């Protein structure tokens, strides 16, 4: 499950 | 006008590294690129995954002249009813803490030194039809603490099993 739509890890 | 900003997560453009504990299992730095501008956030959503106690601590902030700081949060929380069978282990709040120190302790995080400011509750949850349509409900909450007496301070966020995205964390004092 994602907390925010269309979000992906940033690193 | 009369505000002096000490910390601004969204203005940093993904460059602030906040410490997480336990490492790699809870809060995560995320990006969204569906607008002209990228959006960054610290998110956690371990709602059907057993008991959660996930901590996120800011960088160290030099307080300078500030005696009382004001803390402004902007965040989303998804409806626990979005997750089938999770009416027991799903939460819709998280907890805000702080700690003062005269030096930056770096990666040494001792949650025992942190004082709770408040439980943060969303005025508006984001329900499934919102989320699925890419239309979140962004909440805005402000708290203050003081008098501050050390050289600097940290904020921390504790997740107890909610589906939360932190999009803005702004700390200021009034000159
Ligand atoms: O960029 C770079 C990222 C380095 C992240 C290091 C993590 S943060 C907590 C833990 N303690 C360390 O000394 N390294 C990891």
């Amino acid at each position: 499950w994602l907390a925010y739509p269309d979000s992906v890890p940033y690193s | 006008p009369g505000e002096v900003v000490l910390l601004d997560f969204a203005a940093a453009g993904g460059e602030l590294g906040w410490l997480t504990h336990p490492y790699g299992k809870g809060w995560d730095l995320m990006q969204n690129i569906m607008n002209d501008m990228p959006i960054y956030m610290y998110s956690v959503c371990n709602v059907m995954s057993g008991d959660q106690d996930n901590w996120l601590r800011t960088n160290w902030v030099y307080r300078g002249e500030a005696e009382r700081i004001f803390i402004e949060l902007k965040f989303t929380v998804r409806d626990c009813n979005s997750f089938p069978g999770g009416a027991s282990s799903c939460k819709e709040t998280f907890n805000l803490y702080y700690a003062e120190s005269d030096l930056d302790y770096g990666t040494n995080f001792q949650k025992r030194l942190f004082t709770k400011i408040d439980t943060i509750a969303p005025d508006e949850i984001t329900v499934s039809s919102d989320f699925e349509a890419r239309h979140v409900k962004l909440n805005v909450e402000e708290r203050s603490v003081g008098p501050l007496t050390r050289k600097g301070f940290y904020l921390a966020f504790q997740d107890i099993g909610a589906c939360v995205a932190l999009l803005s964390v702004r700390v200021y004092y009034k000159k």
